[PDB]
């Protein structure tokens, strides 16, 4: 509601880190609720949370991609606040993603079906917060990429911030 | 006039800290020589205070 | 084309000359603090003894109070 | 090695003696143990970082000591607490220091006067803001560097002067000071380098003249054409003169724009060359 | 004069690599001279605390008494410019140096003109009260 | 003549006097006199160059002088014993130093206490290699310096406090100590060249850092490739930036295989550039 | 307070007792109070600025200093009075110097007696206007600096009497002391790199010689292609050296104009060629 001060920590494992999902305590948050990372006046960012025994109660653990994405350093004094999404506006129908391989080891030109891409993206990454301009990691047949949102639409207004549900559609 | 304009002033600021030097340089040997006037002028009177403390070391001692 | 050659040389000229100036303080300066270093010595000399002769000069205070 | 436990005993020695405990003789002895203690205690309380009490204290020492008659070693001491307010969090470094030049003052010690009066005028500028003051002190120390003779300095206290007179719109009263500071500056041939961003800065300042003095004054400089220094100082001066004559906010803010990459400027070229890039502006959409 | 121009000016740079190299060296004297000079004032100042002691002790004692062409030609002016971190290791030490000695010396010229009054008061008194 | 001599007689002579020998005055006179005598002896050690002796010798002087409530003269015999043990054969060095700054302490002179502070923090790191308690040293010492206003000692300090701290891991606590021996460098334009390699060693100082600290303390810093010297600074940070955001451990190794050739690398940058060297690799296989 | 009031009691005092003020003894603690009166008065009119009334009092104050039996002190008040006067409207400040030397020197201390014979020289020339006398002062004070093996402070001055002694159709006389202050300057790698302008100035300077004094003076200088730093020396000096020996004004002209691209011409060596340059052309048209 108001506010609480927390600190950025280090992703659990690698299981959490493909999910693109602020990880945090079960003795503060749920499985399932929003909040909003406030560093800056000017920095505001979104994420979604998923609970771990690992993490430590009154701290946020990020993954590399969101942590260079939103800035958070691991040790720093951040102030967390749950964000409730109006699914009735925000609910996120349309959305284009901007992908590059992530890494430049595992660069080919071989083709890649992208409707197993969507298929698979929105049955891991379902119920969670996208933000325009947001980086994450996607894992496709073992290979990790890049992706970036460039344009949100929810179910045809236009959002900087959705939610990504079932009937969800990725281009 | 890529590397020319390049090393042009790269010298014309180092030409600055030496002007600092040259005058932060000379304010010491003008600062110095006043201390040379007055440390020596100091002794001069010790060897006063030298032979004053004997006098009054043959007349309480 | 001589307009763009030409470009160039004044543009080195003007640099050479702004440097010899320049080194010409280094000079000086090593001429300077050269001047200081014997002064100081003089200085340094005079001030050390003038504390040998006081210390003496103490030592006697002292032992004419006792 | 308790500074409260020290402080006390100070006080009850620091009182001049009467009745049966003065008897015949009683002062400097006893004020002089209290000097000590209270120095001893300032001296504790610095090791404690607790500065301000360490001032105070010392400002204590300081004053006894001059109840005692031996001033010298008092401004020292004042000296003392000046350096601990200073790095401290409280004020006082400026009282601290005017009680120690009062002394060094009326004692007949200018030279330090002025050494104590610069680093002074360094603190009611950089600190208080008080640039009136300021000033006033940078230049009643100059006269005493200037007494000495001790030019040199009594130069780098006028530079200080001027530089700020200018930023205080007293640009003629600068001008006049860069004249000076520049005519004491070629008696000695190893100022010669120096005696340019004089005759820029002095043509540079303008008291809202309508042409000239800075014409003139650029005229005045003597420059040998294949010079090398001096390509740093009148050759721009000339070109910002046009500028300036011509109401021309793009020919002045442009050769600077150039000048800046064979001379890079400092904070208080721009500030001035800006406020005369406001004069033309000032003189044009008008 | 192309060539004549291209050569003249960068033979000067050359005749100024040396140069920055030539100053550099005797600025290194500077370096170790003003490192001397640094020391030789530690003692100075030690004398100074030294003498100032004494004194208070002494005047008391009287008072209980009392009573690539221009591949290269860029190599050797890089070395100039690179010399500018070694005309950098010496202005900052020493140029701060000179601070914090010059107001030492200061405090040594005040207390040397201070032992040197207390002298001569010592000795009057001294000296009405001789053998 | 003989040492062994004069260390005798000096034991002799080395107690409170009794019976008529003493009759009213004992004095200090007599340890004094002892403490010349040791002097002596210790003079003719150093000379031998037994110096263990000397060192041992005037630690005798020494403590025999303190008998005579004399402090000062008396630290300065511990500074000659430390100077003896140092370029000596046995240890001590350590010792006698500390024994002098708990005196140039405890008497108020932290001018040179600091003085001997850094000669201690600068044996205790080049022999006794406890660097934990030298930066302890090297740190304080800064303290008193910075309280004496002489920024300079200060800063040649504080350099080696966040020098020494990055090789203790400590990265961040480096780059902090980086941007305050900054922040009091800019207000004084005495250091606007040296100011690079601040920026340059904190930029570099890397506490396994996510975000964009360095491009952002790279941005802090006001360069123009026409304020050439900066080239020796942040242009390679920079290059050094992007070959990390792009986990390239060949472009990285490539930028510090050239800035190698237009400023050489010291042990410490080196040491460095191949923790952020290996920062990368452990970023590829993630 | 008041310096008239100080003045008068002074002399209220300063004058040698007897008959019922005698007593027994005379009282040289009075004259000294005199003196110290005095001073307080000097001091107070420095303060004023009124200098005129400062020197003055300074020169009564030492002179009675004199009467007292303190030769030391007294002098240092002639100093004063010489930076006071100095620093003044009226003159006398030669005097009092001539009378603190007279006591530096009777009292065995040159060092000082040369510190202020080079700034009375520099008096008796940017001043009184009077060389001939002037570069006597600046030769025996040379002489003096030279006794106490101080080669710096020696040559400093040699360099302004060779200097001035030039300026005063001296041209050989300057020649011989350039010789003598370029020999003494090899022996020290410290000079090495000024050791230069020496041989050019010696070889520039020209008794009417009607040979090659200089042509001969200029292959005894050791230049080397490869040093850089001579190339600012005799190069030149050759190239003058046959534009005289074939009275051609035009490359001796032209080649002082070319000269004057890669080192600037300070004002000596100007006035000195445009001197050759006559004998030239006079002997052209002669």
């Amino acid at each position: 509601m108001a506010g609480r001060s927390m600190q950025a920590a280090r992703c659990p494992t690698d299981e959490l880190s493909l999910s693109n999902c602020a990880v945090v305590s079960e003795k503060d948050y749920q499985s399932g609720q929003h909040v909003i990372v406030r560093t800056s006046p000017n920095h505001k960012y979104i994420f979604t949370l998923r609970t771990h025994p690992s993490v430590v109660p009154g701290s946020v653990a990020f993954s590399l991609p969101q942590r260079k994405w939103a800035g958070l350093s691991i040790g720093q004094e951040i102030e967390v606040a749950l964000y409730s999404f109006d699914k009735a506006k925000q609910c996120i129908g349309t959305m284009t993603i901007e992908i590059d391989f992530l890494q430049k080891k595992n660069i080919d030109s071989n083709p890649y079906d992208t409707d197993k891409m969507a298929a698979e993206f929105i049955q891991q990454f379902n119920n969670q917060a996208f933000s325009v301009g947001q980086q994450l990691v996607f894992s496709f047949n073992d290979k990790l990429f890049g992706l970036l949102v460039k344009d949100i639409e929810a179910m045809r207004q236009k959002i900087e911030v959705g939610l990504v549900v079932g009937n969800s559609q990725v281009a | 006039n890529r590397r020319l304009q390049q090393t042009q002033a790269q010298v014309d600021e180092v030409v600055d800290i030496m002007r600092v030097n040259v005058d932060k340089v000379l304010e010491r040997d003008q600062k110095l020589s006043e201390l040379d006037d007055r440390a020596d002028a100091l002794q001069a009177g010790a060897s006063q205070f030298e032979t004053s403390a004997a006098k009054l070391k043959r007349k309480y001692w | 084309a001589l307009s763009e050659i030409e470009t160039r040389h004044s543009e080195i000229i003007k640099l050479e000359n702004s440097i010899r100036e320049l080194h010409d303080m280094f000079m000086d300066m090593a001429m300077l603090v050269e001047s200081q270093g014997e002064m100081i010595d003089r200085i340094e000399y005079n001030v050390e003894h003038a504390v040998d002769y006081v210390e003496r000069a103490v030592s006697d205070t002292k032992k004419a109070v006792k | 090695a308790e500074a409260m436990a020290l402080l006390a005993e100070a006080e009850r020695k620091v009182k001049n003696s009467q009745s049966f405990f003065s008897g015949l003789f009683g002062g400097s002895s006893k004020i002089e143990e209290a000097c000590e203690i209270y120095a001893r205690a300032a001296n504790m309380f610095k090791m404690a970082k607790n500065w301000s009490a360490a001032g105070n204290a010392f400002c204590q020492a300081a004053q006894l000591h001059l109840q005692l008659q031996s001033k010298h070693d008092a401004a020292t001491c004042f000296v003392d607490a000046g350096n601990a307010f200073k790095k401290a969090d409280p004020q006082e470094a400026i009282n601290c220091l005017m009680r120690a030049i009062e002394i060094y003052t009326d004692m007949g010690r200018f030279t330090i006067a002025a050494k104590h009066h610069i680093s002074i005028a360094e603190i009611y500028e950089t600190e208080l803001v008080d640039v009136e003051k300021a000033i006033a002190h940078y230049e009643q120390s100059a006269d005493y560097y200037k007494g000495e003779e001790s030019n040199s300095s009594a130069n780098k206290c006028l530079l200080k002067v001027a530089g700020y007179a200018a930023q205080l719109e007293q640009y003629q009263k600068a001008i006049d000071i860069y004249e000076q500071v520049g005519t004491s500056a070629m008696d000695s041939p190893l100022l010669k380098y120096s005696a340019k961003d004089y005759f820029f800065k002095a043509a540079l300042c303008h008291f809202c003249i309508d042409m000239l003095n800075a014409k003139l004054a650029v005229q005045k400089y003597e420059e040998l054409f294949p010079a090398f220094s001096d390509s740093r100082e009148c050759k721009l001066m000339k070109k910002l003169l046009e500028a300036h004559e011509e109401q021309n906010v793009d020919s002045y803010t442009e050769s600077v724009k150039e000048y800046d990459s064979i001379s890079r400027l400092d904070q208080w070229l721009t500030t001035m060359l800006l406020r005369i890039k406001k004069t033309i502006q000032g003189d044009e959409e008008d | 004069r192309a060539d004549q121009l291209a050569d003249e000016s960068l033979e000067s740079t050359r005749r100024m690599l040396q140069l920055v190299e030539e100053s550099k060296d005797a600025g290194i004297r500077t370096l170790v001279m003003l490192d001397e000079q640094g020391e030789q004032l530690d003692r100075v100042e030690e004398g100074m605390n030294h003498i100032n002691q004494d004194m208070k002790e002494a005047e008391k004692n009287l008072k209980d008494l009392g009573k690539a062409r221009e591949n290269e030609m860029d190599e050797n002016l890089e070395q100039v410019s690179g010399i500018i971190g070694n005309l950098r290791h010496m202005a900052l030490d020493m140029g701060n140096e000179i601070d914090t000695q010059n107001r030492q010396i200061d405090r040594i010229m005040e207390k040397a003109d201070s032992n040197k009054t207390r002298i001569d008061e010592a000795n009057q008194r001294a000296t009405k009260m001789l053998g």
